[PDB]
This record gives C-alpha cells, sequence and structure tokens, in this order.
C-alpha cells in the first residue's frame, strides 16, 4: 500500500510562564513512533511504537540533539514572527511545522512536504517541486528571502528524496506486521426510533487501521450526503479507528437505505442494511 | 484565531455492563492548543486519566485523546468536560453507548 | 529520522 512519514512540530510561547514549549511527534501513516517535549522533566526523544525501540543509542542521542537544537531555533522564530507582525510581547503565539515524505505502493517517492503555520494560519510552504516557496504574506516573504539566501529548499529536497525515504522504508520493514497490515472495519447497522414517524439508522465501522475510510448512506441507490450525519474518524486507543454515519429515515422505509464501506483492508467495498 | 474543539465521548470496545473497557474523550479541530479535559463518573472528576501527545491535522487544528480504564454499568453515568479559550463555560458531553 | 536543516 501507500505509506508516509510525517513529523509535526509545535512551538508555543507563554509570556510570563517561562520559555516557549517545543513538542515534536513522528508518525508513519496513523502510527505515532516518537515524541519529544521540552516540558518533560528530562527532555529526550522517546519511543511511542514497539518497532522503533530496536534503534540504537546513537539514534536516540542524535534525535534528542536535533529536537533540543529545534527548541532553541523555534523560540528565536517566535521572537522574529512577533516582530514581523508588530505584535506586543504580551500574547501567546504558536508556530507549527509539518514535513515528510509520501511513497507509492512500489516504495517510490510520490512527493515531499514541508510547511509552516503561524497562529493556525498558513505561513510558508515548500512547493511540490521541492525548490520554490509559497509565502502567505509580506511577513512570510522575509522568511522566504532568508531561506532563499541560505539554500534551505536544496537541503530539504536532499532530505525528502534521500534520508526521509530511506528511514521510512526501514520503519516499514521493522514494523511490517503492523505498519503493513490493514485491519478491515467490523461493520453493523443499528436502529434507533426517534418518534412514531422516524428512526435513525446508524452505520458503524469499528476496529479499522489505517484511519482512511469511506462510509456513506444511499437511499434507493442515491447518495444522502446532505442528510447524513458523519462523525469524524476517532481513535479507539489500541491503534484502531472508529466511525459512524447516521441517517433519519421514515418508519417502514428502512430497507430503501444501504450503507457503503470502502477501506484498504476490504477486498471489495461493503454494502450493509439494517437487519431486523 | 480561534477554533472551538469538537468533542466525542465513546468506548474503545462495544460496551458490556460489568466488563472492563476504556472510556475515551477525543477533542479535535481546536486552536490554540491549550485545553482542559476531564473525564467524569457520576459528575465527579476521574483522577487517573491519560492522554495522547499533542498532534495536529492538515488544517493545523490540534487533537488529543483522553482515556481511562472503566467498567460500564446500567446506572453509572460517564461524561467528558472540556474547557478552551473559545468557550465561556466548560462543555459537558455525556457518554451515550449508542454513539 | 528528523531533518537537520532554520530560524524564520
Amino acid at each position: 500500500g501507500s505509506h508516509s512519514m510525517r513529523y509535526f512540530y509545535t512551538a508555543m510561547s507563554r509570556p510570563g510562564r517561562g520559555e516557549p514549549r517545543f513538542i515534536a511527534v513522528g508518525y508513519v501513516d496513523d502510527t505515532q513512533f516518537v515524541r519529544f517535549d521540552s516540558d518533560a522533566a528530562s527532555p529526550r526523544t522517546e519511543p511511542r511504537a514497539p518497532w522503533i525501540e530496536q534503534e540504537g543509542p546513537e539514534y536516540w542521542d542524535r534525535n534528542t540533539q536535533i529536537f533540543k537544537t529545534n527548541t532553541q531555533t523555534y523560540r528565536e522564530s517566535l521572537r522574529n514572527l512577533r516582530g514581523y507582525y508588530n505584535q506586543s510581547e504580551a500574547g501567546s503565539h504558536i508556530i507549527q511545522r509539518m514535513y515528510g515524505c509520501d511513497l507509492g505502493p512500489d516504495g517510490r517517492l510520490l512527493r515531499g512536504h514541508d510547511q509552516f503555520a503561524y497562529d493556525g494560519k498558513d505561513y510558508i510552504a515548500l512547493n511540490e517541486d521541492l525548490s520554490s516557496w509559497t509565502a502567505a504574506d509580506t511577513a512570510a516573504q522575509i522568511t522566504q528571502r532568508k531561506w532563499e539566501a541560505a539554500r534551505v529548499a536544496e537541503q530539504l529536497r536532499a532530505y525528502l528524496e534521500g534520508l526521509c525515504v530511506e528511514w521510512l522504508r526501514r520503519y516499514l520493514e521493522n514494523g511490517k506486521e503492523t505498519l503493513q497490515r490493514a485491519d478491515p472495519p467490523k461493520t453493523h447497522v443499528t436502529h434507533h426510533p426517534v418518534s412514531d414517524h422516524e428512526a435513525t439508522l446508524r452505520c458503524w465501522a469499528l476496529g479499522f487501521y489505517p484511519a482512511e475510510i469511506t462510509l456513506t448512506w444511499q437511499r434507493d441507490g442515491e447518495d444522502q450526503t446532505q442528510d447524513t450525519e458523519l462523525v469524524e474518524t476517532r481513535p479507539a486507543g489500541d491503534r484502531t479507528f472508529q466511525k459512524w454515519a447516521a441517517v433519519v429515515v421514515p418508519s417502514g422505509e428502512e430497507q430503501r437505505y444501504t450503507c457503503h464501506v470502502q477501506h484498504e483492508g476490504l477486498p471489495k467495498p461493503l454494502t450493509l442494511r439494517w437487519e431486523p | 484565531i480561534q477554533r472551538t474543539p469538537k468533542i466525542q465521548v465513546y468506548s474503545r470496545h462495544p460496551a458490556e455492563n460489568g466488563k472492563s473497557n476504556f472510556l475515551n474523550c477525543y477533542v479535535s479541530g481546536f486552536h490554540p492548543s491549550d485545553i482542559e479535559v476531564d473525564l467524569l463518573k457520576n459528575g465527579e472528576r476521574i483522577e487517573k486519566v491519560e492522554h495522547s501527545d499533542l498532534s495536529f491535522s492538515k488544517d493545523w487544528s490540534f487533537y488529543l485523546l483522553y482515556y481511562t480504564e472503566f467498567t460500564p454499568t446500567e446506572k453509572d453515568e460517564y461524561a467528558c468536560r472540556v474547557n478552551h479559550v473559545t468557550l465561556s463555560q466548560p462543555k459537558i458531553v455525556k457518554w451515550d453507548r449508542d454513539m | 529520522n528528523p531533518d537537520i536543516v532554520y530560524q524564520y
């Protein structure tokens, strides 16, 4: 299947409550495998998936050194961005970074990613070409000029096409029993009368991995997009995810509705109905 | 600047009275990242609650899972109480085993 | 493994 590696960094200032917190998490698909938190009693890169534990001492020391350097760099970036936006020293601000690589089903690089946000708004992003930038505003253009002068895009391209892809392939092999195992959803339809006139039909998908799924209701073979209440896919806490889609149907008309399930772990897409 | 959290309260496994399970409170779609989440049992704060490491979605919004071991029963009421800068008062979302 | 590439 298709796989990706992503790192998510968040630096948050908190004036009057010490220096900005820096947190980094690493994921392979929907599985987190590392964390670093500058607010931990003894900040260090910690394993969060069993297959990463086999990495040696140099791995944990090297990752810690990088995240500790990033902690200092991001506190400087927060100071710079407060000035680029003429903001007072009173408020709390957040910088976020996401980056990583996507591989196709053959293990070949599909594309790289490297983007940033300031206070939850897009700030700067490395374009798909891994050579040019898209700045959201005149403040991000200052960062773009600094990064263009320092050949940052060239270093990121080298990482995204090289080390990102090599480490992702290694993690995929080390954790092949889980990372490369798609667990299909366990599916069922529940019926809940709302009144004498209507009932809710709820189509459940439980125990699936990865998180990507498609769950829809059709009425006489027609998509009920506007009438379906679709909850966000949510983690069960054991690596798996859950999701449901609900439609309110007139009493007696339940057999006109079918629930449709698409998931990587399903050989063929499922069609379910309420089974009274 | 600024997004209110979405809240879901649910069990890890299908709920069976007298059988040990995990009560989850998933908070997502919020910005900034500071958030207060409590799991409640009959309106009282459950003391031993774990949470996932802070992460975020493609739209930059944060998400966290708060969880604890619980044994559901017919009479015990469970809930999740959430406060965020976007909320004037804490939001309570009751656990309903059908959702 | 993370990258080793900057202040804004």
